[PDB]
C-alpha cells in the first residue's frame, strides 16, 4: 500500500520571521486505481484545517505522489509543539499516522571557524573556501555565503553529521577564482541556527 | 516609529540586584529583537544582551553569562535586564535598543530608550555640605563646595534663578572613598559686589535638603 | 571576537571644515554591516550611516560613509554647529557586536588663556576636620593645563581633585575646577596656599595664593 513520510520545515524558515516555515506530508506508492486521498492534520492535539494539498504528481513508477502543506508558527516549531498527519486512502488496511517535532534537547551554539584554501591547492584556477561549524544542537541550521552584501552562490554544504559528544558538526565549501583570493577579496560564511542571537551570524575570511 | 521607556535611575549596594524595564510602544513588539546595551561613565558602548520576544530565548554577552538574564513580557510589550551579584564595575548607564528588521536579518541599533543609570554605591542617602566659595581681591569670582552628599545628582541655582550668566556647575568627582563632591561658581563684576546679594540654592532631590547658602566677601 | 578602533581620539576642527573620522577592524568583516552612530552628552545613540555607506533616514547629506575590508570613514563635508559630539562605529555581523572607543569633535577656535581665581577653606567646613582650596580656571581654550598646588612653595601630590565642564556652546571655552583636599591639622600647619598654572595662552605660569587667616 502507499507510504507516508513527515517532513519538518526548513531550518532557514523557522529562524526568519520574514520567512513562512511549513511541514509536509508526502504520500508515495498511492495506485491508478484508488488515487483519492485525504488529509487530517493535528497540532499537538488540536485538529487544523488551514493546510493545502497540492495537485497529484505522477511519478515514473506507475504510482502518484500527493503532497499535504501546513504552515506553521515559528515558536510552535521551536518550542517542541508536535504535528500530526493522518493519510486515509481507500486502499489502506487502516488510516497511517506519522508525527515529528523538534529534536528535544538543550540547545547549543554553533562555532563558527572559516578556514583559508590550503597552499597545495593555490596550484589550481579555482580555490576552496572552508567554513567549519560545529558544536550545535540541534542539527536545524543553515550556511550560506555572500561577498560584500552579494551572495555566494557557488557553494555545498555537507549534511550535519552527530559528533562524539552528541552535538553537530557540517563543512560548507565554497569555491571562487584563485585570481579573486589573491585579489584581497573578502568572503563571508552566513550561519543561522536557533542558539544563536537573532538566529543569526556569520564569520569573514580573507588572505592576509 | 517606536517609542523604548526604561524605568529611572538605580541605586544599589554590591550583591544585590537590580531589574531594568524597557516598555516599547507604538509597533508590532513580539517579532523584533531587543538588545540591551551599557555604557560605563566616560567610557564607551558594550552589548550586554538581546532577546527575541517572540521565542524568549535571550543570548549574552560572555562577560555577563550567568549574571545578567534578559526576559520580554508580551502581554505588556516590556523588555527586562535583570543583573544580579552587582559588583562596582557594572556601575554604567543601559540602554534597550531595536530594530528595524524582523527577527532573523541582521540589523543595527535605530529605536533607543533613555538609559538607566545603574549605580553600585556603598554610601547612603546623605544630605550635602554647602560651604561657600567667598571672592578675595574688574571681575570677581565666587561659587558653592558642594561636598560630601550622595547621591548624584544635585540641583544648584543662584537667586532661585535670576542669575544665569556665567554660572559654572562642575561635573561631580567620586571621592576615595565613597563621597561626591562637586563645585558651582559665578563670575560677576567686581564693582557690584556690594549691592546684589548672592545665593547659592543647592537643591538635593534624595534626602529633600532645600540650602540656600549667601556668599559674602 | 572583532575589535573596531577608532582613530583619532579627539578632533579639532571649526565649523564649516571637513572631518574624517577612520574605523580599523581587528579582520575584515563584511561592509553590509558596519554602522556608525552619533552621541551628545546626556543622550543615547543615534543612527546615522549603516551598511558602511548607507545614510539613514532623515540624516543630513554632508554625513557619508565608505570602506571595506578593515578600513571604514566617515565623513562630514562641511561641519555645523549640533556635529560636534562623539561618533561611535558598530558591526552587526556577528555576535557579539562591538563598539569602537569612540571618537570626539570638538570646537576649534582662537587661543584663550584662563582666568585664575584661588578659593581659601570656609570657617564653617574646618569644623569637620578637612580643608578644600578650590581653584578656578575660568574660560579657556584649549582644553590641556597644568594645575599645580604649592603649599608653603612646595609642590602637592596626591592630594588634588580636578574637573573639566563641557565646552560652552557660547564661546567654545573650557573651566577647571581643582580642589586640594588637607585635614584640618596639615592645614593650619603651614601658611601659603598657591594654585599655579600653566597654559598655552600664557608667557608664564600665573599664580594665585593666600595666606592662611588673612
Ligand atoms: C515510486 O517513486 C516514488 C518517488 O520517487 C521518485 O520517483 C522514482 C520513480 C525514482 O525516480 C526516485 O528516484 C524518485 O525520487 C518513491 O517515493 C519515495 O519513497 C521512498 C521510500 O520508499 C522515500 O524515501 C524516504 O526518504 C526520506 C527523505 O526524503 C527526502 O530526501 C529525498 C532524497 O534523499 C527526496 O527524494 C525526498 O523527496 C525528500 O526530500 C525532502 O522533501 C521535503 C518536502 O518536499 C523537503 O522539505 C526537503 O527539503 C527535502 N529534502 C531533501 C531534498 O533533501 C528519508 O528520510 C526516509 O528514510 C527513513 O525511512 C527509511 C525507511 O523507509 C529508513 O531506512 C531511513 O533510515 C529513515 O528512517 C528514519 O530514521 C530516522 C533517524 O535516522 C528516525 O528518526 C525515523 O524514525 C526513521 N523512520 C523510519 C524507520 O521509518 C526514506 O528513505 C522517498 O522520499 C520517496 N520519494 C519522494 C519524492 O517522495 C516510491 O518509493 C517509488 N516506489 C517504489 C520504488 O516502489
Amino acid at each position: 500500500g502507499p507510504s507516508v513520510f513527515l517532513f519538518p520545515p526548513k531550518p532557514k524558515d523557522t529562524l526568519m520571521i520574514s520567512r513562512t516555515p511549513e511541514v509536509t506530508c508526502v504520500v508515495v506508492d498511492v495506485s491508478h486505481e484508488d488515487p483519492e486521498v485525504k488529509f487530517n492534520w493535528y497540532v499537538d492535539g488540536v485538529e487544523v484545517h488551514n493546510a493545502k494539498t497540492k495537485p497529484r504528481e505522477e511519478q515514473y513508477n506507475s504510482t502518484y505522489r500527493v503532497v499535504s502543506v501546513l504552515t506553521v508558527l515559528h515558536q510552535d516549531w521551536l518550542n517542541g509543539k508536535e504535528y500530526k498527519c493522518k493519510v486515509s486512502n481507500k486502499a489502506l488496511p487502516a488510516p497511517i499516522e506519522k508525527t515529528i517535532s523538534k529534536a528535544k534537547g538543550q540547545p547549543r551554539e554553533p562555532q563558527v571557524y572559516t578556514l583559508p584554501p590550503s597552499r597545495d591547492e593555490l596550484t589550481k584556477n579555482q580555490v576552496s573556501l572552508t567554513c567549519l561549524v560545529k558544536g550545535f544542537y540541534p542539527s536545524d541550521i543553515a550556511v550560506e555565503w555572500e561577498s560584500n552584501g552579494q551572495p555566494e552562490n557557488n557553494y555545498k554544504t555537507t549534511p550535519p553529521v552527530l559528533d562524539s559528544d552528541g552535538s553537530f558538526f557540517l563543512y560548507s565549501k565554497l569555491t571562487v577564482d584563485k585570481s579573486r583570493w589573491q585579489q584581497g577579496n573578502v568572503f563571508s560564511c552566513s550561519v543561522m541556527h536557533e542558539a544563536l542571537h537573532n538566529h543569526y551570524t556569520q564569520k569573514s575570511l580573507s588572505l592576509s | 516609529q517606536v517609542q523604548l521607556v526604561q524605568s529611572g535611575a538605580e541605586v544599589k549596594k554590591p550583591g544585590s540586584s537590580v531589574k531594568v524595564s524597557c516598555k516599547a510602544s507604538g509597533g508590532t513588539f513580539s517579532s523584533y529583537p531587543i538588545s540591551w546595551v551599557r555604557q560605563a561613565p566616560g567610557q564607551g558602548l558594550e552589548w550586554v544582551g538581546g532577546i527575541i520576544p517572540l521565542f524568549g530565548t535571550a543570548n549574552y554577552a560572555q562577560r555577563f553569562q550567568g549574571r545578567v538574564t534578559i526576559t520580554a513580557d508580551e502581554s505588556t510589550r516590556t523588555a527586562y535586564m535583570e543583573v544580579s551579584t552587582l559588583r562596582s564595575e557594572d556601575t554604567a548607564v543601559y540602554y534597550c535598543a531595536r530594530g528595524i528588521a524582523s527577527a532573523g536579518t541582521p540589523d543595527y541599533f535605530f529605536y533607543w530608550g533613555q538609559g538607566t543609570l545603574v549605580t553600585v554605591s556603598s554610601a547612603s542617602t546623605k544630605g550635602p555640605s554647602v560651604f561657600p566659595l567667598a571672592p578675595s581681591s574688574g571681575t570677581a569670582a565666587l561659587g558653592c563646595l558642594v561636598k560630601d552628599y550622595f547621591p548624584e545628582p544635585v540641583t544648584v541655582s543662584w537667586n532661585s534663578g535670576a542669575l544665569t550668566s556665567g554660572v559654572h556647575t562642575f561635573p561631580a568627582v567620586l571621592q576615595s572613598s565613597g563621597l561626591y563632591s562637586l563645585s558651582s561658581v559665578v563670575t560677576v563684576p567686581s564693582s557690584s559686589l556690594g549691592t546684589q546679594t548672592y545665593i547659592c540654592n543647592v537643591n538635593h532631590k534624595p534626602s529633600n535638603t532645600k540650602v540656600d547658602k549667601k556668599v559674602e566677601p | 571576537e572583532i575589535v573596531l578602533t577608532q582613530s583619532p581620539g579627539t578632533l579639532s576642527l571649526s565649523p564649516g571644515e571637513r572631518a574624517t573620522l577612520s574605523c580599523r577592524a581587528s579582520q575584515s568583516i563584511s561592509s553590509s554591516y558596519l554602522a556608525w552612530y552619533q552621541q551628545r552628552p546626556g543622550q543615547a545613540p543615534r543612527l546615522l550611516i549603516y551598511g558602511a555607506s548607507t545614510r539613514a533616514t532623515g540624516i543630513p547629506d554632508r554625513f557619508s560613509g565608505s570602506g571595506s575590508g578593515t578600513d571604514f570613514t566617515l565623513t562630514i563635508s562641511r561641519l555645523e554647529p549640533e556635529d560636534f559630539a562623539v561618533y561611535y562605529c558598530q558591526q552587526y555581523g556577528s555576535s557579539p557586536y562591538t563598539f569602537g572607543q569612540g571618537t570626539k569633535l570638538e570646537i576649534k577656535r582662537t587661543v584663550a588663556a584662563p582666568s585664575v581665581f584661588i578659593f581659601p577653606p570656609s570657617d564653617e567646613q574646618l569644623k569637620s576636620g578637612t580643608a578644600s582650596v578650590v581653584c578656578l580656571l575660568n574660560n579657556f581654550y584649549p582644553r590641556e593645563a597644568k594645575v599645580q598646588w604649592k603649599v608653603d612653595n612646595a609642590l602637592q601630590s596626591g592630594n588634588s581633585q580636578e574637573s573639566v565642564t563641557e565646552q560652552d556652546s557660547k564661546d567654545s571655552t573650557y573651566s577647571l575646577s581643582s580642589t586640594l583636599t588637607l585635614s584640618k591639622a596639615d592645614y593650619e600647619k603651614h601658611k601659603v596656599y598657591a594654585c599655579e598654572v600653566t597654559h598655552q595662552g600664557l608667557s608664564s605660569p600665573v599664580t594665585k595664593s593666600f595666606n592662611r587667616g588673612e
